[PDB]
């Protein structure tokens, strides 16, 4: 029981084929230049080598790379599950290797500092500090079930001034020298290589024939799964401290024989937005996850080495991102191993596989907002690289819009650059043929082998290196998109053709750009035609040309 | 968006919604269920042309060979970009021809779009207060603060603001790809060139039927300079691989309805098995289960 209102409608303009035609004959009678470029090789390497140019030129330059792996960690054995007894049995040893050692830096006396409050804990403090919270009872140095206190009084002035330092334009890395990839690629290749070292119903009988035979067998020794064991125990300690109650409070942890530290700053809880947990870590030189430029200090001690890290704030969605780091690598792996099997027909290498999980897992580790925009920039330029004529240098100058911080952003360009590279050189040759397509046999103009991203296999369909980036990408947490650069970019974006449209509006008329523009002035201008602007006669005779 | 853009949003889509899913057989690619059907077709016309030979006929009755070949454009032209109008659908559903023997809820839609043309668009806290944080940068500070008069809003034209016009945007590309066909008929009546598209979700396939020299001779350049010396001032850009030009004049006459072809995300390559099975799968699988 309703009526539509009249409102308004359009009258019909008659138009013209014929005029459209017209413009086209006038239009084809001159110069035309390809939106498009050709792929050569050298021509994907030019416009590299220009926009390290163009980004050294435009953003100053820095000698001191920044940091990339967001926890320390060092294994040389094999790992075990950490439990209450075992905590108290690492912390006691420890601090007793803790307590041996000359300071030499304000975090290292802080550190003393608080290996030294802990050790000389009272027993029912000591008892208390390790109580479930059902049975846990409030004393004058241990409030909360796992944390202590530690006032002024015990704090040296070194401790005092790094305190209240942390109570109270933009540079990236010469990409064009090639030291500094040099020093980068090496870094990066000492991590995984370290990494890979090798530590001392009828679906199941399947899963047991090849998977678990062929990449949870072959994974189980590999360092890299005790670390993310490891980096799994420091996270869930740090989620048990990021309580409302226990952040403002003092804590200590330590795991694997006293070898690895974990040391917790007083930190703003994780309710409200905007926080970040305080967290230090101390640990034995070693195999592993170790950079010893990023390392705040190195202390000697009796034929060892013992390292600290800086002050390293992390946020929630970052810390859950690493209790799964273990997980989201093991997965990666696993999908990359079924795409491998797919493609070659056959089971990869235990190479191969280590490689694979050891560049899955540091990725998982170092989640940057770079990082992501240059994989998804890189599951697009491939195409652009794989097909004849494409937009591929719009593309290089999105992978350098963002600067450059750390070694792995240097690594990973490197290793983009040598592969967008060789596909480009594989690309000379391209033979025809005549093979069946569907049901008729025709031309094709098929290049012959692609090389992989994480290992030195060789791939037989690009969609194979398609997929592994795509798993490379998804490896980074969803909501890192969420930053304040793509807020802001996406703003500014919309605020630039806003007022693209109303320079546009202000220039022609705001009837003009309103109802569009007739075709005579179309051909009287011949300006506008462009994006933001559109002719009512083609409106007209593309709606005719669907009616028929 | 606000509840009223919503309702508007939603009156145009459902309306081209239904205007669209009955050609959704030949060219618009409707996933889940028949999104494979109009490229299959599309792909093997384009196969079956290519599987034929040509002959232009000269002047005196002469027969000049030319290979019938093809390549492939993938673009994403039903994107939804920044740089749009809305006004640019109402001259489109103004005379769409449907089957309703009113023109009531035909209004409707035009008044729906002229509603939607304007917007505001406000400003974000966190942006707020991080611009407040010592804005230093001249340009592109400057003019964002200039974009707010009350510092909260700003009035933006044209662009939905990523709202739901997929499917009015898939049609009206369609629409333009098939003016861009007839044009191009009509531009050669002796040249009979082939031109197939499927529309995919937001990307879509362009096939283009160009002709080359079979024997590498003069006569190909010798009827140019015929043409080009009969008043046919449109011949000059078809002499030496004319497919340029074929897509050239479809990129024009796409931005003549403000619809642009971006340089980037967009990859032409001739036919090839691995590009084809790549586009298919593209089509029926959009989410990868990692």
């Amino acid at each position: 029981p309703y009526y539509i209102p009249d409102y308004k409608g359009m009258e019909p303009i008659g138009a013209n084929i014929e005029d459209l035609v017209d413009y086209s004959k006038d239009w084809l009678s001159r110069a035309r230049n390809f939106s498009f470029f050709e792929v050569k090789g050298t021509a994907v390497f030019e416009c590299f080598n220009s926009n390290e140019a163009n980004h050294c030129q435009r953003y100053p330059m820095s000698r001191k790379p920044r940091n990339f792996l967001l926890i320390q960690c060092s294994l040389i054995t094999s790992y075990k599950p950490a439990t209450t007894l075992s905590d108290q049995i690492d912390s006691r040893r420890a601090c007793s290797y803790i307590l041996n050692l000359i300071p030499d830096t304000p975090a290292s006396y802080l550190i003393h500092d608080m290996a030294y409050r802990y050790i000389n804990l009272t027993r029912e403090d000591m008892i208390n500090y390790y109580a479930p919270r059902i049975q846990f009872k409030q004393t004058q140095n241990v409030r909360e079930p796992g944390t202590f206190k530690l006032t002024s009084s015990m704090l040296r002035a070194e401790s005092k001034a790094m305190l209240d330092l942390l109570n109270n334009q933009i540079e990236s890395l010469n990409i064009a020298s090639h030291i500094v990839q040099s020093e980068s690629v090496s870094l990066i290749t000492k991590i995984l290589s370290d990494l890979e070292l090798n530590i001392t119903t009828v679906l199941d009988k399947f899963f047991q024939n090849e998977t678990q035979k062929y990449l949870i067998d072959v994974l189980k020794k590999t360092t890299a799964w005790h670390i993310g064991h490891l980096i799994r125990d420091i996270t869930e300690s740090l989620i048990a401290h990021s309580g409302l109650k226990r952040s403002k409070y003092w804590s200590l942890h330590s795991y694997n024989n006293g070898n690895v530290i974990l040391f917790i700053l007083p930190s703003k809880s994780l309710e409200v937005a905007g926080s970040f947990i305080r967290f230090i870590t101390v640990f034995r030189i070693g195999p592993g996850l170790v950079d010893k430029d990023n390392l705040d200090t190195i202390l000697i001690d009796g034929d060892s080495q013992w390292g600290v890290s800086k002050v390293m704030s992390i946020d929630l969605n970052r810390l859950l991102a690493l209790n799964i780091a273990f997980e989201k690598a093991l997965i990666a792996t696993a999908t990359w191993f079924q795409y491998y099997t797919e493609d070659q027909g056959q089971f990869p290498l235990q190479y191969a596989i280590r490689s694979v999980f050891a560049n899955h897992f540091l990725l998982a580790i170092c989640q940057k907002m770079k990082l992501c925009a240059i994989f998804d920039n890189l599951r697009y330029l491939i195409p652009a690289v794989t097909s004849l004529y494409s937009g591929f240098p719009s593309l290089i100058e999105k992978l350098f819009e963002r600067p450059f911080k750390s070694s792995l952003e240097v690594y990973i360009y490197y290793n983009i650059k040598s592969l967008l590279v060789a596909l480009a050189q594989n690309n000379k040759a391209r033979f025809y043929s005549k093979v069946k397509l569907l049901g008729l046999t025709v031309d094709q103009s098929t290049v012959g082998v692609y090389p992989s991203f994480m290992s030195r296999i060789v791939y037989k369909h690009y969609r194979s290196l398609i997929s592994e980036v795509t798993t490379c990408f998804f490896l980074f947490e969803k909501g890192l998109h969420g930053n304040m650069n793509e807020e802001a970019k996406i703003h500014l974006e919309t605020v630039e053709w806003a007022l693209k449209f109303r320079e546009k509006e202000e220039k022609y008329g705001e009837s003009l750009v309103e109802n569009g523009y007739m075709m005579w002035e179309l051909r009287a201008n011949a300006e506008l035609a462009e994006q933001q602007l559109y002719c009512q006669d083609a409106i007209e005779l593309a709606a005719i040309e669907l009616n028929k | 968006t606000t509840l009223p853009t919503r309702c508007r949003l939603e009156i145009i889509e459902d309306y081209y919604d239904a205007i669209a899913k009955n050609i959704s057989e030949e060219y618009i690619s409707y996933g889940g269920e028949k999104k494979i059907l109009a490229i299959q077709g599309a792909l093997e016309k384009a196969l079956r042309w290519a599987s034929g030979e040509s002959f232009i006929e000269l002047s005196n009755h002469k027969f000049i060979r030319m290979k019938r070949k093809l390549m492939y454009v993938s673009a994403d032209a039903t994107k939804w970009s920044p740089g749009d109008n809305s006004a640019k659908f109402r001259r489109f559903t103004s005379m769409l021809h449907n089957g309703l023997p009113n023109n009531k809820l035909k209004n409707c839609v035009i008044d729906a779009l002229k509603q939607v043309y304007k917007t505001d668009f406000f400003m974000s806290r966190k942006l707020r207060n991080y611009i407040d944080s010592m804005e230093s940068l001249d340009p592109h500070i400057k003019q964002f603060l200039d974009f707010f008069p009350d510092g909260h809003h700003g009035e933006v034209k044209g662009n939905w603001l990523q709202g739901n016009l997929n499917k009015c945007s898939s049609l009206f590309g369609v629409a333009m790809s098939l003016l861009f066909k007839q044009v191009w008929t009509n531009l050669f009546p002796e040249l009979d060139c082939f031109f197939e598209f499927a529309h995919h979700s937001d990307d879509a396939l362009f096939i283009y039927g160009y002709l080359e020299p079979v024997d590498d001779g003069t006569d190909w350049f010798l009827f140019v300079s015929q043409q080009i010396q009969a008043g046919h001032l449109h011949w000059f850009s078809v002499n030496t691989e004319m497919w340029k030009s074929m897509f050239n004049l479809h990129e024009h006459i796409l931005l003549l309805g403000s619809i642009k072809i971006s340089p980037k995300k967009t990859t032409v390559s001739p036919t090839n098995a691995e590009f084809l099975s790549t586009f298919f799968e593209g089509c029926a699988v959009s989410i990868p289960f990692v």
